[PDB]
């Protein structure tokens, strides 16, 4: 019974995923949108997220881990705040890969009043 | 790379029945020194009721194949904290550092909620009594007993029964209990 | 795997100029039998068509 | 009574079983004495679900401009291709054709869906009637392309196309077009 935690940085342009142990100071598997898929336009797709979850599940099985919690985050703060579409797709692809999922937490770093939000309002 | 780095297990605080949490593998025995382990109250005592809070545990020394850990406080989850906050409920935030019987210093952030939009004066009174009651809990009870009341929820109900007179509190929690000293 | 599924009902249509439709087939041609997977099918879609997929894990979202 | 109908009086479609289980309920093995039923595809849609498949393959062979109104020559080419497939590739010939249709029929197709705020066609499942139509269309295209400008007859090139798309010969035009459309569907998943 080995427990791991997968970090999913889901954006509107990418959904990088890295898998660590409980302490988090050691990583096991990692794969971003462009790590396996060669199109930047399709790096944030749910199909790319399921491909990343599948290609991480076999490495997790090789390392000896069958269950991972999910710590999903958006960029957060002075950028995009809500989680992207790749989070639920990655977690469902992990659950369909055989890897059990327990707790899933949305841990996007939320600022109360952080630095100045870069934006153009209408543009 | 992967094969060379060996594996280690964990050991919970003694007051949490010296429980088991997980296994973390590192290259060397001293590499796990100073590594925070994030786990919930439910998993430490295999119960689904206390799941919205994640306890924070710090490695203190690797006793062979087992990594003993120190409970460095808890903190309520972001989603549950944002779920408790609603409309017409002036949440009385706060921050107090105290000294328990053992000499531990704990920066606790006890929070309050109200059934209606509480006035500012009642909020100040609730915050003052909350700070005083947390001070008396820390002074009159040691580290492990007071933190069992805090993490497990005795402190929140104590604040509810000691600070309900000035105004009807909808719900009280201790969202952050960051630990400073030993 | 090349699993399949049969069209049990037609939710409606989906697309801009009609095109395909929304169909909730029941996956009964693999190890994962007993799963109803929403999917889009282009053409004169009909109830009871044994539509065979190249991958049956994905499901088209809710319209 | 039903006097054990065979295609052109030679090939009975009763003793043939379909491979592609979805296409079995659409492609019809109904016995008819002649492949000139003269279907009724205006009362509703998919009126071909009850029509024969040899007739349908003979009327999708009139793709060419001069082929219009020429169902007789299409049936001639169909018969001689059936003879060639039975001779060089001895087997039930309509069974070989139904294997060819089930092998060269496009399982997946890509259709425009403007979701995500981008002009991108999405990869979708293909209907059984639509997939059968595209299989017959690509078979006709391969037959016409081989038979054009060639020393080999129309029915001979049709037999070559049927053998290519039936025994999974990778050289057939129908197989290459089906794989190309499926590749384009994979590109836009
Ligand atoms: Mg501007």
């Amino acid at each position: 019974m080995k427990w791991a935690v997968a970090h999913i940085k889901s954006s509107f342009n990418n959904t990088i995923i890295t898998v660590t142990d409980i302490t988090g100071a050691e990583t096991i598997a990692k794969s971003s949108g462009g790590m396996v898929v060669k199109a930047a336009r399709d790096e944030s797709s749910p199909y790319t997220a399921m491909q990343m979850a599948g290609q991480l599940a076999d490495q997790l099985k090789d390392k000896g881990i069958n269950g991972i919690h999910i710590r999903v985050r958006a960029p957060g703060g002075n950028k995009q705040r809500s989680p992207g579409p790749g989070a639920q797709a990655a977690i469902r692809a992990f659950a369909r890969a055989g890897i059990r999922i327990g707790r899933i937490e949305d841990v996007t770093p939320v600022p109360h009043d952080g630095t100045r939000p870069k934006g153009g309002r209408r543009v | 790379g992967w094969k060379s780095k060996e594996w280690y297990n964990i050991e919970a605080p003694v007051y949490l029945n010296r429980a088991i949490v997980g296994n973390t593998m590192a290259g060397d025995p001293s590499l796990l020194v100073g590594r925070n382990v994030e786990t919930t109250v439910g998993e430490l005592t295999n119960d689904m009721t206390k799941n919205n809070t994640k306890v924070i545990l710090r490695i203190n020394n690797v006793v062979g194949d087992i990594a003993t850990t120190d409970l460095m406080g808890h903190e309520l989850t972001t989603d549950y904290i944002r779920s408790i906050v609603k409309r017409q409920t002036s949440r009385i935030d706060a921050n107090v550092d105290v000294k328990t019987k053992d000499g531990y210093v704990i920066r606790v952030k006890p929070t309050c909620f109200t059934i209606k939009r509480a006035r500012s004066s009642q909020m100040q009174a609730i915050r003052e009594m909350m700070v005083e009651i947390v001070k008396k809990r820390a002074a009159e009870s040691d580290f492990e007993t007071f933190m069992q009341e805090a993490i497990l929820g005795r402190l929140s109900a104590a604040i509810y029964r000691q600070a309900k007179f000035i105004y009807p509190l909808r719900r009280v929690e201790i969202r952050k209990t960051e630990v400073e000293t030993i | 795997g090349g699993f399949a599924a049969e069209v049990i009902d037609v939710i409606g249509n989906t697309g801009m100029h009609g095109e395909a439709s929304q169909i909730q087939c029941r996956v009964l041609e693999g190890r994962d039998k007993g799963r109803v997977i929403t999917r889009n099918c282009v053409g004169p879609v009909r109830i009871g068509d044994i539509l065979m997929l190249l991958e049956t894990s994905r499901e088209a979202k809710k319209l | 009574m039903i006097f054990l109908y065979k295609i052109f009086g030679k090939w009975d479609p009763t003793e043939v079983e379909v491979k592609d289980l979805g296409i079995k309920r659409y492609v019809s093995l109904t016995p008819v004495i002649v492949p000139h039923s003269s279907g009724k595809h205006a009362r509703q849609q998919f009126n071909k679900s009850e029509i024969s498949i040899v007739e349908r393959l003979a009327n999708n062979l009139m793709r060419t401009e001069t082929n219009t109104g020429k169902k007789q020559v299409t049936l001639r080419a169909v018969e001689e291709a059936f003879d060639i497939v039975n001779k060089k590739t001895k087997q039930n010939p309509i069974q070989v054709l139904v294997d060819a249709i089930a092998n060269a029929g496009p399982r997946e197709e890509v259709v425009r869906l403007k979701y995500g705020g981008i002009s991108v066609p999405k990869a979708v499942d293909t209907a059984p009637q639509r997939r059968v139509d595209t299989a017959l269309r690509y078979i006709s295209m391969g037959t016409n392309a081989a038979a054009f400008k060639s020393k080999r007859s129309v029915a001979e090139c049709l037999a070559t196309e049927l053998i290519g798309a039936a025994n999974r010969d990778t050289k057939s035009f129908s197989i290459n077009r089906k794989d190309a459309k499926e590749r384009v569907a994979k590109a836009a998943r």
